[PDB]
């Protein structure tokens, strides 16, 4: 407040104050102060990328395009700048387009600030392009019609083995940079699922955790490696260990991932109440999380709450940008069982629009919903 | 798209950005207009047309 | 092309079919489990008619303007006087789907899951005649001589006024493309038949009763509009011959319909609007677009008004 009274245009003071408003749950003020700063300074990729994550954590991504247009109106060359390309790459990862996110991150990737931060998000996609719980038994036992194919296996493992090259482009400047680099190289080694690579990853994670007993990205490493090694009881406690800690903005993604992986293990245990707590705690720190809703919709369908399951599946349909035809099926099927046959048939059209020749839906959902429609 | 398929966005321009693999010039390269707008043709101009064209942009 | 909302109302329930008095003065709507009677001038709802137990899946109204037929999920059909009393109840084999009065003789039809029930005014019996399939929609030829039926099986078939079946067409794909409505074009000499009345009085009854239990077709001039859930519209002669080509769509159509003139088509559906077309199936415009699926689009008698449900 004193710094802003001494100079109102001090960006770091506005953003630090907005983060403190966000911690105090004054999210509307946090947003509005970054929006005012962008109305003073439209070409400001720090304030823009901060506002984009505030709007992701609020679940209000639709407000973002205004601020890209303001930068373009001020500066017709803004589209060429690595900070614009980084801000745009972040947006598409949240709307649901991992290929367009990669394209826009790639255009930023060599820049000393924006390219360094773009590279980490390219590595996130290249490790995990479907954004799954790595080793999560609720869904890695599924997708088998693609997951058993050499086409998905080799293209994903090339993305893993080349995320190591994106990590070779992340030159570190601090010991924390070396540690986070080494952890993500060992996430590449985990993602190979080759036992020696996964054991090496576990060993680096346990070595880092022995040096720093609260290092969340290493603790998630231990848990993920242990799950890939089928040592699931050793993963379980190393995730409970993370779940007791207070959240922070730096470890946030590894927190959100760890809670989701632990929620999957709780669904394997059938103690859904601790999974629902972890899924809702994840949403409280980040309301955008499609995987937090998709797991919760599956619990609502197991509980025979086909309406609340359809509410979760509607969010998952919407925030997939209608690219999840399995949720497409589930949403239509839950509307069919809810005695909402027109709404079920609406979605059976939207699935056939989203994917022609998509199996099962036409006969089972679409023709049974039609057959009921006048009884 | 693979990592290599994306890297095509940077692969060609690197030869203007960089010298001997030791030096990076990118700060200076901000001045350059792009090749397809810097290229010129052995084609004639007339004042009425040239004015009309420059007025139409 | 311009269209103006003259009035609006919303029922308590979904609206399944629409009927107009021939002079255009009253509108009747099959909403949920009752009939609703409306003034076409400003949408005042005069009365909920109470007779049925379950879902009124349709209503239709005879060319003399004395009597209307309404069909239910409770298996009943009721014949109502224009005095709004239900003088002759009837009870079919299963739930009713569509009902349609004949343009000429006032002979009624009433479709159901297997069986269609023809009768001519105040005779003592009904021809409950059998069908291969769920009988979705029904329409009389403009001269009154054939009742054409569309099937959920993607077939249209043509039956004479006695109930014998004379012609069939299958949409290529069968039950992939349910026939959800069909309409014969009004454009022939018979449209002025019943257009000359000035009777000033009506029939009256103590309490509601029950009713118990073809050549040279290529020279017949009539034309049939077919709307199928393969998302195509096409026109057909009584000979079974297709006219031109299938006018493709991007929605599940419903209630393909015409003005009194026979020259412009209304087309509702899962496009959630009422689209307007030429009698050649070329698009001309858009009557008001809607929050939800359109089941019904009925042009007013003698005039350019439209009503939608």
């Amino acid at each position: 407040a004193l710094l802003l009274q001494s100079d109102q245009d001090n960006e770091a003071a506005t953003m630090m104050m907005a983060d403190l408003m966000f911690r105090k749950q004054d999210y509307e003020q946090a947003v509005f102060h970054l929006q005012q700063l962008l109305e003073r300074k439209p070409d400001n990729y720090m304030t823009l990328s901060r506002l984009i994550d505030l709007l992701r954590r609020c679940g209000k991504l639709e407000d973002v395009p205004r601020f890209f247009s303001m930068a373009e109106k001020r500066n017709s060359r803004a589209k060429l700048e690595p900070g614009f390309q980084y801000c745009k790459g972040l947006y598409l990862w949240y709307t649901g387009e991992p290929n367009d996110a990669l394209r826009h991150f790639n255009k930023a990737r060599k820049d000393r600030d924006w390219g360094q931060n773009a590279l980490y998000n390219m590595i996130e996609i290249c490790l995990n392009p479907d954004n799954e719980t790595v080793g999560g038994e609720v869904f890695e036992n599924l997708d088998g019609d693609l997951g058993n194919s050499t086409e998905k296996q080799e293209s994903v493992q090339l993305a893993v083995r080349t995320a190591e090259k994106l990590l070779k482009e992340l030159k570190p400047q601090t010991v924390q940079g070396h540690v986070q680099l080494r952890i993500m190289e060992n996430y590449c080694l985990m993602a190979t699922k080759q036992k020696s690579n996964v054991e090496q990853a576990l060993n680096t994670f346990t070595e880092i955790a022995a040096s720093e007993k609260e290092h969340i990205p290493a603790l998630l490493g231990m848990a993920t490696a242990y799950m890939i090694l089928k040592q699931t009881p050793r993963a379980r406690n190393q995730l409970k260990r993370i779940a007791k800690m207070n959240w922070n903005a730096i470890d946030a993604e590894e927190f959100e991932k760890s809670w989701l992986l632990l929620a999957d293990i709780y669904i394997q245990s059938a103690k859904y109440d601790m999974a629902e707590d972890l899924l809702k705690r994840c949403l409280r720190h980040n309301r955008s999380c499609c995987k937090a809703y998709e797991y919760m919709g599956y619990i609502m369908e197991k509980e025979q709450a086909y309406t609340d399951a359809a509410l979760n599946y509607e969010m998952a349909w919407k925030y997939s940008n209608r690219t999840n035809p399995a949720v497409g099926y589930k949403l239509a099927f839950n509307y069919l069982k809810a005695k909402r046959y027109v709404d079920s048939i609406d979605i059976c059209h939207q699935v056939l629009e989203a994917h022609p020749t998509y199996p099962k839906i036409r006969k089972d959902i679409l023709d049974k919903a039609r057959a009921s429609l006048r009884p | 798209m693979t990592y290599r398929d994306l890297d095509n966005d940077l692969m060609k321009y690197s030869a203007i950005q960089t010298l001997d693999g030791e030096i990076d010039l990118k700060l200076l390269t901000k001045v350059l207009a792009p090749e397809h707008e810097v290229r010129e043709d052995d084609v004639g101009w007339d004042w009425d047309h040239l004015f009309t064209e420059v007025s139409s942009e | 092309m311009r269209a103006v909302l003259t009035w609006r109302d919303k029922a308590e329930h979904c609206i399944n079919d629409i009927a107009f008095k021939p002079d255009g003065t009253q509108l009747i709507l099959a909403a949920g489990s009752r009939l609703l009677v409306y003034d076409t001038s400003d949408g005042t709802l005069l009365q909920p008619l109470k007779g049925h137990k379950d879902t009124v899946y349709c209503v239709a109204y005879a060319k003399d303007g004395k009597r209307f037929a309404s069909g239910s999920a409770d298996k009943s059909v009721i014949i109502w006087t224009s005095k709004l009393e239900g003088i002759l109840k009837y009870t079919h084999n299963d739930a009713i789907q569509c009902v349609s009065y004949n343009p000429i003789t006032h002979q009624l039809a009433s479709c159901s899951s297997s069986d269609f029930g023809l009768w001519s005014p105040e005779q003592k019996s009904v021809s409950k005649h059998k069908s291969s399939s769920k009988i979705i929609c029904c329409s009389w030829t403009n001269d009154g001589q054939y009742l054409a039926l569309g099937m959920f099986n993607g077939i249209i078939s043509i039956r004479n006024k006695n109930g014998e079946e004379k012609v069939k067409i299958e949409r290529p794909g069968g039950s992939l493309s349910p026939i959800w409505s069909i309409c014969w074009n009004p454009s022939s000499r018979w449209e002025s038949f019943w257009m000359n009345r000035e009777n000033e009085d009506a029939e009256d009854v103590i309490v509601n009763r029950y009713i118990q239990e073809d050549d040279n077709l290529e020279e017949r001039n009539d034309i049939l509009a077919v709307a199928d859930w393969g998302q195509k519209v096409s026109f057909y002669q009584l000979s079974g011959k297709q006219i031109g080509k299938d006018r493709a769509l991007n929605f599940d159509p419903c209630c393909i319909s015409y003005f009194t003139k026979g020259e412009y088509i209304l087309l509702g559906g899962s496009d959630k609007q009422v689209s307007l077309f030429t009698k050649d199936g070329v698009r001309l415009g858009t009557v008001g677009e809607q929050n939800s699926w359109v089941w019904t689009c009925q042009a007013k008698p003698d005039s350019n008004y439209v009503v939608v449900g």
